[PDB]
């Protein structure tokens, strides 16, 4: 069971990146996805969700609006469309597997930087 | 009665998003067990409300996620 | 912002000196009841979180029973009863009762 990210990189603010995640090892099919976020050096936030069949979506709150979430099944990928980016953006990104109110499984991470 | 929908093949919850009122939960629920039914989003798991008594719910035997 | 509170975790110690064979004890505490949807992560440096208990006391795949979680309501124990040198690590706590979810700013588990 393995994630992997990509898309990162730099931008300006207001500026917009799309990451995007591919799952291996597992159904793709049967899981919620999510993108959780980290600042270097502090701690972790939740940033946004899709459940099976896409039938659920959410995002947390400094964020909605800005971004947005999509899977592929049959791809076996997961994307987050960013826009409008701000400095607060600025963290390395995780993709994870839902793990029914946790996170069970988790991707590398890849970064994203917002200047200035 | 009330409990967890639960993927008869999996043995799995259903995940879902937004906490509380949730139509996905509401919508899953009552295909799953009859359109009398209700639910919503609990821990971030379906929990279906207004069940018979005989329904089946989380956790299945020996079906594991 | 949507006006709304958040659970607050406070994670204690914020650094915790141990040497290995002994036990560590680190507490998670929530500002209010989050039942038992209270879940531990372990994050090595440079590395991606792992998850290490799925709700208080429900150890994920692959985690050793020298591990307990125990703890329902506002608080929350993480005991490492004989600690390995790989267990140096940060361990947060993250709770799933309330929208949105939210974690601890960590413990940092440094030899002593």
């Amino acid at each position: 069971v393995q994630l992997v990210e990509s898309g990162g990189g730099l931008v300006q603010p207001g500026g917009s990146l799309r990451l995007s995640c591919t799952g291996s090892g597992f159904t793709f099919d049967n899981y919620a996805m999510h993108w959780l976020r980290q600042v270097p050096g502090e701690g972790l936030e939740w940033v946004s969700g899709i459940s099976r069949s896409s039938g659920d979506i959410d995002y947390a709150d400094s964020v909605k609006g800005r971004f947005t979430i999509s899977r592929d099944d049959a791809k076996k990928t997961l994307s987050l469309q960013m826009n409008s980016l701000r400095a607060e953006d600025t963290a390395v990104y995780y993709c994870a597997r839902g793990g029914v109110g946790s996170f069970d499984t988790w991707g590398q991470g890849t970064m994203v930087t917002v200047s200035s | 009665k009330e409990g967890y929908l639960v993927d008869k093949n999996t043995g799995c919850k259903y995940e879902c998003l937004k906490l509380g009122d949730n139509d996905y939960c509401l919508r899953e629920c009552k295909q799953q067990y009859g359109k009398g039914a209700g639910g919503y989003c609990y821990a971030f798991a379906c929990w279906c409300t207004h069940l018979y008594e005989q329904a089946i719910v989380w956790p299945l035997p020996n079906k594991r996620c | 912002g949507g006006g709304g509170s958040e659970i607050v975790l406070t994670q204690s110690p914020a650094t915790l000196s141990v040497s290995p064979g002994e036990r560590a004890t680190l507490s998670c505490r929530a500002s209010q009841s989050v039942r038992s949807y209270l879940a531990w992560y372990q994050q090595k440096p440079g590395q991606a979180p792992r998850l290490l208990f799925s709700d208080a006391s429900n150890r994920a795949t692959g985690i050793p029973a020298r591990f307990t979680g125990s703890g329902s309501g506002t608080d929350f124990t993480l005991t490492i009863s004989s600690l390995e040198p790989e267990d140096f690590a940060i361990y947060y706590c993250q709770q799933y009762r309330y929208s949105p979810r939210t974690f601890g700013q960590g413990t940092k588990v440094e030899i002593k």
